[PDB]
């Protein structure tokens, strides 16, 4: 617990990157989080929306 | 563009929808700008038989 500042900086950056990667896998109100399945299941207007 | 169609298939003509008429005869574009105008022509365009 002496190198807390550098470890905290590294942990914050890693947490930000991991949060970004997890947030990539969010629906945001869409049918699915993957675009290929959305294209396969839906017609072009609804899939585009 | 003039095309004489069955009054039962105006629905396919509308942009983004598909159908027999729409996929094989006349297709509209997705970002189409214009007017889909129709008027029943029984007196002249239809003839007996």
């Amino acid at each position: 617990s002496a190198l807390g500042k550098l470890q905290d900086v590294v942990n914050q950056n890693a947490q930000a990157l991991n949060t970004l990667v997890k947030q990539l896998s969010s629906n945001f109100g869409a049918i699915s989080s993957v675009l290929n399945d959305i294209l396969s299941r839906l017609d072009p207007p609804e899939a585009e929306v | 563009d003039s095309f004489v169609i069955r009054g039962d298939e105006v629905r396919q003509i509308a942009p983004g929808q598909t159908g027999k008429i729409a996929d094989y005869n006349y297709k509209l574009p997705d970002d189409f700008t214009g007017c889909v105008i129709a008027w029943n022509s029984n007196n002249l365009d239809s003839k007996v038989g």
